[PDB]
């Protein structure tokens, strides 16, 4: 009857006595150090909102590093290690371009989603440290997807990722309904980000984009954001 | 410090001290269990510190249905006044930066209560052996210069072999607090003897069964060899639970 | 893959302070795991190999228990050590002999086969993935211009040619007996060589043999093909000896 | 205490002749929701329970589509389930293209087991941590199969896997003598009743946390969920 | 002690211990000597098979590489065999390319380059042998030595194997530059006899010589005649 | 063998490989299977435990069918046994394709044994954890019976037993004059031995699996008819 | 623990070896970069100027192309490989597309190359950080920074190496729209920023200046001394 | 391509290995080619970095080319190559990263 | 220590202990010296293979010729030095074939240092324990002198030393070196003085020192190794000058 030491969390291919992958769990915990992102899917579009978290006034805020365009109808969002998403973004772009060139029609979001998932499930010898929020519209309609460092995608309707995700998810649960409007979705995203963020809300601390069946992928500019902020 | 189980501390007027060291394979702890179980010692107090990880459990030495429900902790003291023997058992592992204060406190208690000598059972790593040691006996001993001459003469008669020195300093890899205890005893003029064995981790019951006989060659607390030791009731499931079905 | 193990005697590619390879030395003690002893003696115009047969269970089919093998139509073998390792090495020797014949147009000699096997065995002691085989090989044959041949190779990759050798548990006693006999005389007929081998085994093991406890294989200048003796012939030799 | 040295790799035997990593992997099946599968003389039914979670943030799929006559349910890791489903789909497609005919379920399961056995022996890999229930229909009648992380498969009349499936298994064993002589509706009712036993007393089955898969004589594999399960749930008793 | 097991690990003082242990393995082999005379080189060694049960024309420790090159070793025989084969192949390749017999120095450099590779990669083990190489080029003799680490030196006379420090001490005071071949053979046999630990016979030592006519291994009759002469 | 028993490419100081020993010890974690050859053929018997009432009758069979004339009985880890059965089927098919006639049992046993032994030399793999027996009958060769163990060793047998209680089973087998009996007389003895060996305290309930290959099936391996199995079970139960 | 392998996650989501690779950067010489209105200025501290040393071979400012230059801090041998790879990639991209390369493009290439070496246990990351500065085709000055982990950002003024904290604190309050009016003012600002952590006068300063439609120019010690004297006179006044 | 012998000369060791493996599998069984391939891989996994010339001693011993000279050994010495790439690029190419 | 088992691990403070140990291994080798003058470059080394039974072949034991314009000297492990020198010769010949013009010295040094650096980044390899000194002439910068480290670092010097007592030799050279007004004779005298004060021998002898010189004559570069007579004359001149200086006190 003695107490001894045992370790099961130093390998990516090791099972604990209760059947857990502690390296993957730690990789998932690693995305709690990133900035907060919010994505809401409506009947006429998807809105993606992130915060920039400018550490120093000398840093140039005009840089775009959190929202990326995959194609004319697909957006993206990121949280965690931004340097880890470059390969996934490149593969998604290559796959969608090749499919469009070959078939002469745009692929659905699910196809590029599965193509991305087929690359993340190769542990590079370690799991990724980033979380994605794919958004877009297709013949079926607007739809939203979420990914974890585990390498698998799921479909959702209102998801928040980042450090302050629990309160944002609680607010999204106590707000929101099935038949709503894109403008009020954008507004509610602004309010929720305003409570979540520690500092005040300006035209440069955040950036958001949207995709709708009418136009192509569109990213809001400073002039457009100011009217929405003033609308609050 | 020593906290008595009752109201007054017993008179340990220079009996002996038998203690283990938390080393590779837990050989010292297993040997201590064997000795305590065989001699049928009785608990007399506690050694309460803040250097070991806490743990609790029921009585590890149970023979009847009335003594099997006694709570135990990670540091306890057993005594046999007839033979003038005292035993200490450690059932846990040390916290970081907490070994030297523990050794200092233990040696201060040993000096304060008043004991003839201290005997430590330990072990060392087996893969750090040179060519000459690979073909020799795996048992070694060590004595403080303050030790009595009669003990030295007896050990010389026993034809034992002493631990080798390295450039000169004493090094015992995988020995835990053995080197610290030896150095402090040398610096504080305390009679202490150390016995160890080269082992590897795995099933280490035979190593303890050999170490107890090695000690008995000198102390002779039992009839000389020409079973003898009582296995405690807590040595039941040393590999885990049972076999799941639908596999073999 | 796994990685090497720390210690002076726990990996194959680690030297000791005296420059010894304890993992190679431990493979020489696996030869004694079986508990049998082999004896090979070379005569004036013949070569003989004698080994020990032990069938403890009565439910075994004794026809399937053997340690004498046929590598080529003119080369015989006897193996001492681990059974599966011995069989695998026999298969490898057959493959190497076939390759030699295909490449060079004539049959391989005994010394060349032993050298090739030893060369293969040497590689296993320098790489951190393979392990040596716990067995030793003894080969006999007839050379068209030199006569009978007796060769032996070790798990370390060392081979040599002898006039009489032994392997197994009682190798040292067999070696001393053979040294005395060879010092006394070395020119023997066919009947004297087999009697010498049988007497060596009997004297060393302190046992009286039955025709079902030993195996005998011979080659001869007159009949170069490898042959395995039968129980009747073994009993005839034992009766003549006694 | 003596197991610490023999339970870190899958290619190491213990002094007791056991491999502990395989058992640890088998322990990962019981971290998913319960699933129940059963078959009749003409039909095979799969019933799954969706995790108690807000539907806004996740829409998990526990029943998947492999072919026109094969469907599976999963419990355990998700990446392994996706890999296995891709392998089965590719095998079925290749079989059809080469020799156009339905692929036998027994041969598919044999291929799955042969594929799964290898990582339990090679170094540098780990066993799959997912358990599958397979319902199919070929020219032998309906079939129900179960797969294990230990590369073993079984032929079952009715099986339940997942977390706290002992009660479901007990119910299935108690009511197993009246499954062949039933129609689709009664079989689905029996499956739902069996699945209901893995819940506390107060809760009940609603049209928000149940999925159904059916295959039979001339009916291809179909998945019912959301409001498609109301006709099956509208005839149940209280408890 | 933590740096004594790995081959690709430097000690804090900047030392490689496994190469030292390979050299220790070399230092525990059978003795061998080599003396460069005014018109030839002589190599001598002590046999391992000191028994009557040994076939004389089966395995030899003194081997030829080309008509004018031969070598002897001290250490592990299995490691020596493969190096001998590689040296023979390299000499044949050089002759094929340049239509001229290879000089001794080039062969020594190539063999040392082959030996050096096994001391810088993980998962392998250094060779446990040291070689003595003799040759005759451009009307003058040569004598080289090669360590397990891949370093080579040129000697006038040297000894290696068991008890080689005292052998070198003997050679230092018993060596003369303007020395003939027969006296060189006598000196080599005496140096070998210094630490034989037994009684020498023409059947437990091997001798080879190199001169204008080329490398050649001596027969037991000549060895017996020399032993009787001294 | 502490400190020398983590890889299959390591020797102990006394010259032993302990990973192979642990693999061979793993075979005793499963039930017992026996096989006896007689004047006419070979008969197999397995003590199969009951796991649950929800399984079908023909699930988890431990008596395989390698080819038209070869039958197999396994014990130990089941996935390894299935892999080895697939290997044996591949070998038999290859030999039949190449040479044009049925492979002898000795050559098949040698091939499978060498394949098993190939896994005990490297540190990138682990030894197999199962044992099995092969049996066949031919007019020009007679009955044959072999065993292969995780070490990679094969032998011919007159009576064999593998599994948990492989010692009491051998003791019971050693009391039969099996060289003068027929298959119909050996089926009952096999059932009786299986019933005697089984322990009903640690275990709960077991079934009986039986098969033979011999003259009465024209050298074809198949399951015992139900009536004969029932009669043998009745005789075995009455013997107790 | 959790820091003896490159690809092991801490229980709270940290890769400690990649963080240790930045302690090497935090021990190099200070480098400062400032983006002006129509000029870009670089500056590197010179440390341990040996008497018998040749200064031509120990320069820490390099020219990647006709309009891109870079400065680094960290291990000296690791920077050479990255510089050569970037130099080759610039010409490769010029072959691919006729137009001259972009500062952001070359920064992304360098970042991807640095990130490639943090994926396996068989190789170690690059212990350097860089300040990439240059001009675009239209004529807009740019400034970027790269980390050993593979992340990059856009700045208006930054510092790396030891003393970066104090230099950045000085720059945050001394960088306005008036101090960047002229090239002389920008150079004076860079020298003032360097002088906070550099002792022994202005003899330990290396400066580089790039203008529109011109090549990289390295200022002379006499010019540096003249600027230092002007700054001292203005401060005294 | 340019010559009938170019493709044949480029792929000779592969074809010889395939023929030996097929013959060995047909004669003995599945185990022998498996063991041969594992030994080949094990002895080939250790060597110098790709921008320096190796010797391949153990691989040559295993294959049996330690007593044979061909035209690949006397023509166009690979050790004295006239062109060589950058070290890091060669190492990355060998790993498949490029 | 838990951060010094391989070359692919960083310490918490950002250090490479294996590379540091490899650099420490250089201190056991012999002394090598190099001096730059107005009309030539110098290289002086210390002989370590001194023994009565050693033979004298080749032209030198520590100085090698790389091409018609360059030469080098090594200190460290001879087996690695051989590989490095062979690679240097191959690189020089490759550049000559490519461009029909001799390779510049800095280009050659950088080419070798890239190889030396590549062995400290990929695991499973042991870095080279060798340091080198290079001398040469080219049309771009004239006479030059470089140094290299086991880690892959190089630099250009006017006078430097590697090996035993390197710090003392560097201090003496720094104290007593004049910049811009040095000739070959003064450089040789300074080298003799530094070697005498560096080597732990009471009396310097000409059989344990080797000197090489590089210079330009009639549009050609001349590399020669000095003779024992010249070395003895230099040593005698230094000794008599020291005696004169001591006496004039």
């Amino acid at each position: 009857m003695f107490l001894t030491r045992s370790e099961y969390d130093r390998g990516v291919n090791t099972f604990s006595p209760e059947g857990r992958l502690f390296q993957v769990e730690y990789a998932i915990e690693a995305i709690k150090l990133g900035s907060t992102a919010i994505g809401i899917q409506t009947s006429e579009g998807v809105c993606l909102a992130v915060e920039k978290r400018i550490t120093s006034p000398l840093m140039e805020p005009s840089s775009i590093e959190k929202i990326v365009e995959i194609d004319a109808h697909i957006g993206c969002a990121m949280s965690g290690l931004i340097a880890d998403a470059k390969t996934l973004i490149d593969k998604a772009r290559v796959e969608t371009q090749n499919h469009w060139f070959t078939y002469n029609e745009t692929m659905t979001v699910e196809s590029v989603t599965q193509a991305v998932s087929n690359l993340a499930l190769q542990f590079m010898s370690r799991p990724f440290g980033v979380a994605l929020l794919f958004g877009g519209v297709d013949e079926k309609g607007p739809q939203l997807f979420h990914m974890d460092p585990s390498g698998t995608f799921v479909q959702c309707d209102a998801r928040a990722i980042g450090s302050a995700s629990e309160g944002a998810q609680s607010s999204l649960q106590e707000v929101y309904h099935k038949s709503m409007t894109l403008k009020e979705a954008i507004k509610s995203s602004l309010i929720i980000l305003k409570q979540v963020m520690e500092e005040k809300l300006n035209a440069t601390n955040i950036e958001l984009a949207t995709v709708q069946p009418g136009q192509n992928f569109h990213m809001f500019t400073k002039e457009e954001l100011e009217e929405v902020i003033k609308d609050i | 410090m020593f906290v008595p189980c009752g109201e007054s501390a017993p008179d340990l007027a220079g009996f002996t001290l038998l203690m283990p060291a938390v080393s590779v394979g837990n050989v010292g702890q297993l040997a201590m269990d064997l000795i305590i179980s065989t001699l049928n010692m009785s608990k007399i107090g506690y050694f309460y510190t803040d250097c070991l990880v806490p743990m609790v459990g029921n009585n590890p030495y149970a023979t009847t249905e009335g003594n099997s429900t006694e709570l135990s902790i990670n540091a306890e003291v057993y005594s046999l006044p007839s033979r003038k023997l005292v035993a200490l058992q450690l059932r846990s592992i040390f916290i970081k930066y907490k070994s030297k204060p523990f050794c200092e406190k233990l040696l201060s208690w040993v000096k304060s209560s008043g004991c003839a000598r201290v005997i430590v059972l330990s072990s060392s790593h087996s893969y750090q052996r040179n060519d000459l040691q690979l073909r020799s006996t795996p048992f070694r001993y060590l004595l403080t210069p303050s030790m009595q001459k009669s003990v030295q003469n007896k050990i010389k008669s026993l034809n034992w072999e002493e631990m080798e020195k390295s450039r000169f300093c004493i090094r015992i890899p995988g020995g835990g607090i053995t080197k610290t205890l030896y150095d402090e005893s040398c610096s504080k003029e305390i009679q202490m003897a150390v016995l160890l064995k080269f082992v590897s981790e795995g099933d280490n019951i035979p190593d303890a069964l050999g170490l107890v006989e090695y000690l008995n060659e000198w102390l002779q607390i039992l009839k000389p060899l020409s079973s003898r030791w009582k296995i405690p009731s807590s040595w039941r499931l040393l590999f885990g639970s049972g076999l799941p079905p639908a596999l073999f | 893959s796994r990685g090497s193990s720390a210690g002076f005697d726990r990996h194959i590619t680690i030297f000791s302070p005296e420059g010894r390879l304890y993992q190679v030395e431990y493979a020489f003690k696996a030869i004694n795991q079986g508990g049998l002893t082999s004896v090979a003696v070379r005569g004036k115009d013949c070569a003989v190999i004698v080994t020990q047969k032990k069938v403890p269970d009565k439910l075994l089919d004794s026809s399937t228990v053997t340690h004498l093998f046929k590598i080529t139509e003119n080369i015989g073998c006897v193996m001492t050590g681990m059974t599966a390792d011995s069989r695998s090495q026999v298969q490898r020797a057959r493959y190497e002999a076939a390759n030699w014949k295909y490449k060079y147009g004539y049959e391989i000699p005994v010394d060349m086969l032993c050298k090739r096997i030893a060369d293969i065995s040497q590689v296993y002691t320098q790489n951190a993935e393979m392990r040596p085989l716990g067995c030793c090989m003894i080969l006999i044959g007839i050379d068209e211009e030199q006569g009978p041949q007796v060769y032996k190779c070790d798990p370390a990759g060392y081979y040599c040619g002898f006039k009489a050798t032994a392997a197994g548990v009682k190798q040292t006693e067999s070696t001393s007996f053979l040294e005395k006999k060879v010092k006394k005389k070395f020119d023997w007929t066919f009947e004297q060589t087999v009697e010498t081998a049988i007497t060596c085994l009997s004297t060393v093991l302190s046992i009286d043999f039955k025709p079902s406890e030993i195996e005998v294989g011979v080659v001869t200048v007159e009949n170069p093909k490898f042959r395995i003796l039968t129980e009747a012939e073994i009993d005839a030799h034992l009766v003549a000896l006694a | 205490m003596f197991r610490n040295q023999y339970d870190n790799d899958v290619t190491v035997w213990s002094p007791q002749g056991r491999i502990h990593q395989i058992e640890y992997a088998m322990e990962a099946v019981k971290q998913g929701s319960a699933t129940v599968g059963l078959k009749s003389k003409t039909h095979a039914v799969l019933v799954a329970l969706k995790r108690a979670q807000s539907e806004l943030a996740a829409h998990q799929k526990k029943i998947l589509h492999v072919d026109n006559h094969i469907g599976i349910s999963i419990a355990g890791l998700t990446a392994d389930a996706r890999l296995l489903c891709n392998f089965m789909r590719q095998e079925c497609l290749d079989s059809r293209f080469v020799f156009d005919r339905p692929l036998p379920v027994s041969r598919l399961v044999s291929l799955i087991g042969s594929k799964t056995q290898i990582p339990t022996q090679r170094y540098g890999r780990r066993p799959y941590g997912v358990g599958l229930l397979i319902a199919g229909y070929d020219d032998m009648g309906p079939h129900i199969f179960q797969t294990c992380p230990s590369a073993n498969y079984f032929d079952c009349r009715a099986m339940s896997i997942g977390a706290r499936s002992q009660s479901a298994r007990t119910y299935l064993e108690r009511h197993m003598s009246e499954f062949m002589e039933c129609n689709l509706n009664e079989l689905v009712k029996h499956g739902l009743r069996a699945l209901r036993e893995t819940l506390p007393a107060e809760q009940d089955l609603t049209t928000k946390n149940v999925s159904i898969g059916i295959v039979g004589k001339d009916l291809e594999f179909t998945i019912y969920d959301d409001d498609d399960v109301s006709p099956f749930l509208e005839g149940l008793e209280e408890r | 002690r933590g740096y004594s097991f790995s081959l690709t690990t430097f000690s804090p003082s900047g030392k490689l211990v496994q190469i030292e242990y390979a050299l220790a393995a070399v230092a525990g082999g059978a003795p061998s000597v080599g003396i460069k005379a005014a018109n030839g080189v002589v190599l001598a060694t002590e046999k391992k098979q000191k028994s009557i049960l040994y076939d004389e024309r089966s395995v030899h420790k003194v081997e030829p590489i080309t008509k004018h090159i031969g070598l002897v070793y001290s250490g592990m025989g299995p490691d020596y065999r493969v190096l001998v084969h590689r040296a023979r192949k390299l000499a044949q390749q050089y002759y094929l390319v340049y239509q001229e017999p290879i000089p001794t120095a080039q062969l020594v450099q190539r063999v040392a380059s082959v030996m050096q590779e096994y001391t810088q990669s993980g998962g392998v083990r250094p060779f446990g042998v040291s070689l003595l190489i003799c040759g005759w080029n451009e009307g003058r003799p040569y004598l080289f030595q090669s360590d397990p680490s891949g370093a080579y030196f040129a000697w006038k006379a040297t000894a290696m194997g068991k008890n080689y420090v005292n052998g070198k001490t003997f050679l230092e005071k018993r060596y003369n530059e303007d020395l003939e071949l027969e006296d060189a053979i006598h000196t080599a046999i005496l140096t070998l006899k210094e630490s034989f630990e037994g009684q020498m016979t023409e059947d437990n030592i091997e001798v080879g010589i190199c001169n204008e006519a080329g490398f050649r291994r001596l027969t037991p009759t000549e060895v017996k005649d020399y032993l009787a002469a001294i | 063998g502490t400190g020398y028993d983590l890889s299959a490419s390591t020797f102990s100081p006394d010259g032993r490989v302990f990973q192979v020993e642990y693999a061979m010890k793993a075979v005793e974690n499963s039930s017992t299977a026996i096989g006896i050859r007689c004047k006419d053929g070979v008969v197999f018997g397995v003590e199969k435990l009951v796991l649950s009432k929800l399984y079908e009758e023909g699930s988890n069979k431990r008596l395989f069918n390698v080819d038209r004339h070869v039958g197999m009985a396994v014990a130990g880890l089941l996935a390894d046994a299935r892999s080895l059965a697939d290997i044996a089927r591949e070998e038999a098919s290859n030999f039949r394709s190449n040479f044009g006639y049925n492979i002898p049992l000795k050559h098949l046993a040698d091939r499978v044994a060498m394949y098993v032994h190939a896994y005990t030399l490297y540190s990138a793999v682990r030894p197999f954890g199962c044992s099995f027996m092969l049996g066949s009958y031919s007019v020009n060769d007679g009955a044959q019976l072999y065993m292969i163990d995780p070490s990679g060793v094969s032998y011919g047998y007159w009576g064999c037993a593998i599994g948990k209680a492989r010692q009491a089973a051998k003791t019971e087998i050693e009391k039969l004059q099996m060289k003068e009996m027929t298959c119909r007389d050996i089926v009952k003895e096999v059932a009786k031995i299986i019933y005697i060996v089984h322990d009903e305290v640690k275990d709960k309930a077991f079934e009986l699996e039986l098969s033979w290959v011999g003259e009465l099936t024209n050298g074809r391996h198949e399951i015992v008819p139900k009536d004969i199995r029932e009669e043998a079970e009745k005789y075995a139960k009455e013997s107790l | 623990s959790y820091d003896r392998a490159i690809t092991v996650f801490s229980p709270d989501g940290h890769l400690f070896q990649v963080e240790y690779a930045q302690e090497a950067v935090k021990k190099g010489s200070t480098a400062v970069g400032v983006r002006g209105r129509d000029i870009v200025v670089l500056g590197v501290e010179k440390k341990s100027v040996a008497k018998l040393q040749d200064e031509r071979t120990v320069r820490k400012i390099c020219a990647l192309d006709d309009n891109v230059c870079m400065a680094f801090a960290g291990l000296t041998a690791d920077a050479r490989i990255v510089i050569n790879r970037a130099r080759v990639e610039c010409q490769s991209h010029r072959l691919t597309v006729e137009d001259p390369v972009t500062v952001e493009y070359i920064t992304r290439y360098i970042a991807s190359l640095k990130q490639r070496y943090t994926q396996s246990n068989g190789r170690r990351p690059f212990g350097i950080s860089a300040l990439i500065v240059g001009f675009d085709f239209d004529g807009t000055p740019r400034l970027y920074q790269t980390d050993p982990s593979g992340t990059y950002h856009a700045w208006k003024a930054n510092a790396i190496g030891r003393g970066a904290k104090s230099v950045r604190e000085f720059l945050e309050k001394n960088y306005t729209d008036e101090a960047i009016e002229t090239d002389d003012l920008t150079i004076k600002l860079v020298i003032k920023a360097l002088l906070e952590v550099v002792q022994s006068g202005g003899k330990n300063i290396e400066l580089a200046v790039m203008r529109r439609d011109q090549s990289l120019k390295i200022l002379n010690p006499e010019e540096i001394e003249k600027y230092v004297a002007e700054i001292e006179k203005e401060k005294e006044e | 391509p340019s010559h009938p012998l170019e493709l044949s000369e480029k792929n000779f060791q592969l074809n010889q290995d395939k023929m030996n493996f097929s013959t060995l599998r047909n004669i003995q069984g599945l185990f022998a080619p498996l063991k041969l391939q594992m030994e080949f891989k094990a002895v080939q996994q250790v060597q110098r970095l790709p921008f320096l010339s190796s010797s391949n001693l153990s691989l040559d011993v295993l294959r049996g080319n330690d007593e044979t000279i061909g035209f690949e050994d006397i023509l166009n010495d690979p050790s004295q190559s006239e062109v060589m790439g950058e070290p890091h690029l060669m190492v990355e190419y060998k790993l498949g990263l490029l | 220590r838990r951060y010094d088992s391989r070359t692919t691990i960083f310490s918490p403070e950002g250090r490479l202990y294996q590379v540091e140990y490899a650099m420490e291994a250089i201190g056991h080798a012999g002394t090598c010296l190099g001096i730059l003058a107005n009309d030539g470059v110098l290289l002086a080394a210390e002989r370590r293979n001194i023994h009565k039974l050693l033979d004298e072949v080749f032209f030198s034991e520590k100085i090698y010729k790389l091409n018609e314009d360059m030469a080098c000297s090594v200190a460290g492990i001879t087996s690695d030095a051989n590989v490095l020198t062979n690679e240097l010769r191959l690189i020089a010949q490759r550049y000559l074939l490519q461009y029909q013009e001799p390779i510049p010295c800095e280009q050659l040094v950088t080419a070798l240092c890239d190889i030396k650096q590549a062995y400290t980044q990929f695991g499973g390899k042991r870095p080279f324990g060798v340091s080198l000194l290079y001398i040469g002439w080219d049309k771009h910068y004239g006479f030059q002198l470089y140094q290299s480290d086991p880690s892959g670092n190089y630099g250009g010097w006017k006078a430097t030393c590697i090996g035993n007592n390197s710090a003392a030799a560097v201090s003496m050279l720094k104290q007593d070196y004049k910049e811009g007004e040095m000739t070959l004779k003064s450089a040789l005298a300074l080298a003799i003085k530094v070697l005498n004060k560096t080597m732990d021998v009471s009396k310097l002898s000409a059989e344990k020192v080797e000197i090489a010189t590089l210079t330009r004559e009639n549009g050609k570069t001349v590399i020669r190794v000095l003779k024992q007579k010249e070395v003895e004359q230099l040593i005698k001149k230094h000794e008599e000058e020291e005696a004169k200086a001591e006496r004039e006190k």
